């Protein structure tokens, strides 16, 4: 699996959607309409098309300065 | 453990913090500074009284457990001690040595961090310990004494990616009236890493004890600050000297804490955050710009940004 972050229309998206394609919900932001999700690699394509789903972005890494 | 007698690191004295203390040391009750880093040595004798909240967002799971919030690296404790080390008989002293700190651990034992965790960290800084951004619904978050949101978010961290949900969260912090400060990065690169590169965030470069920009400092910062040979607190209940734009950042975050503390002590409200452009005395960032020690070529430049922050002038300008 890989970690991604999905930006959604809340009142158009429902978290239970993701389990169908192999996903699990990690964290639902309270202040932005977005959701951290673990999905299999082959399933990112499927996530992209779900209702309420405006964007899928990969989880990136910071560098310690 | 044998605590040495207090000293004032050359960086503290460069950013002109000590003359501000008679006005405020930053211990104005509405003011907190959230430090998103590796955590904190929460029991350090030169830090503990100032640690108002200790929390972790590692792996997308918010924890208020102390064991999960503790610094397993050192980088967090060092940063926090630059902002807030207690003014007393031991150790070192911070730029704002009475300010309340929220240590938000978004980086692990290795200092590694996922953007998802950092974003949750920003979220927790806004929500504060009570889980609610704006409890009374008035639109005032930073500076509302009825809320517990931080007034400063300090991020001594950065990366190459620019992601829309991270930016959305930064936007939320900006609109909550929070001043956001972040390390330019240490690649000797042409421009700052994110989130330091966002217009809403203050990018910070590192100078050395001779006032030259450090060769590692990512260029085109907004301001600059002591970032070479910086002595601060370090685990466990001890001190250490480090370099990097990670050590410059907290000097700037401390100065912003002094400014908003002073301004609220006098007026009962905080200043607006401001923009990168600002050259007025009406916002935090304009004040920071017009009072910085312009080094290098005249005005804003690719090495020093607007210059080395100077707290004593910035506060005098805020209060004038
Ligand atoms: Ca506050
Ligand atoms: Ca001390
Ligand atoms: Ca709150
Ligand atoms: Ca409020
Ligand atoms: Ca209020
Ligand atoms: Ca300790
Ligand atoms: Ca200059
Ligand atoms: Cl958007
Ligand atoms: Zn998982």
């Amino acid at each position: 699996t890989i970690r991604v972050i999905v930006s959604v229309d809340k009142a158009k998206f429902n978290p239970h959607e993701v389990l169908g394609i192999g996903g699990h919900i990690v964290y639902q932001f309270k202040l932005i309409p977005a959701v951290v999700v673990d999905v299999p690699a082959n399933a990112v394509g499927k996530l992209k098309k779900m209702p309420g789903v405006e964007k899928v972005e990969f989880d990136h890494q910071a560098v310690l300065p | 453990s044998t605590q040495p007698a207090q000293t004032i690191p050359w960086g503290i004295e460069r950013v002109k913090a000590p003359s501000v203390w008679s006005i405020t040391d930053g211990s104005v009750s509405v003011i907190q500074v959230a430090v998103l880093d590796t955590g904190v040595d929460y029991d350090h004798p030169d830090l503990a009284a100032n640690i108002a909240w200790c929390v972790s967002t590692l792996r997308g799971k918010v924890s208020t457990k102390l064991r999960d919030c503790a610094d397993q690296n050192g980088h967090g404790t060092h940063v926090i001690g630059t902002i807030a080390a207690l003014n007393n008989d031991i150790g070192v002293v911070g730029v704002a040595p009475g300010v309340q700190i929220y240590s938000v651990r978004v980086l692990d034992a290795r200092g590694s961090g996922s953007y998802s965790d950092i974003a949750i960290g920003i979220e927790q800084a806004i929500l504060g310990p009570d889980g609610v951004a704006d409890k009374d619904g008035d639109g005032i978050i930073a500076g509302d004494p009825d809320d517990d949101a931080a007034e400063v978010i300090s991020m001594s961290l950065g990366g190459p990616a620019d992601d829309s949900y991270l930016y959305d969260m930064i936007i939320q912090a900006y609109n909550a009236g929070i001043v956001i400060v972040a390390a330019s990065g240490n690649e000797g690169a042409p421009s700052p890493s994110y989130p330091a590169a966002y217009p809403e965030v203050i990018a910070v470069g590192a100078i050395d004890s001779n006032d030259n920009i450090a060769s590692f400092s990512n260029r085109q910062p907004e301001v600059s600050a002591p970032g070479v040979d910086i002595l601060s607190t370090y685990p466990d209940d001890s001190y250490e000297t480090l370099m990097g734009t990670a050590m410059a950042t907290p000097h700037v975050s401390g100065v912003v804490a002094l400014i908003q503390a002073a301004y609220y002590q006098k007026y009962g409200k905080i200043l607006p955050v401001g923009t990168f452009d600002d050259i007025s005395k009406n916002t935090v960032r304009g004040i920071l710009h017009i009072t910085a020690d312009d080094l290098g070529p005249t005005g804003w430049d690719a090495d020093y940004g607007y210059g080395v922050v100077r707290a004593a002038l910035a506060v005098q300008a805020a209060l004038g």
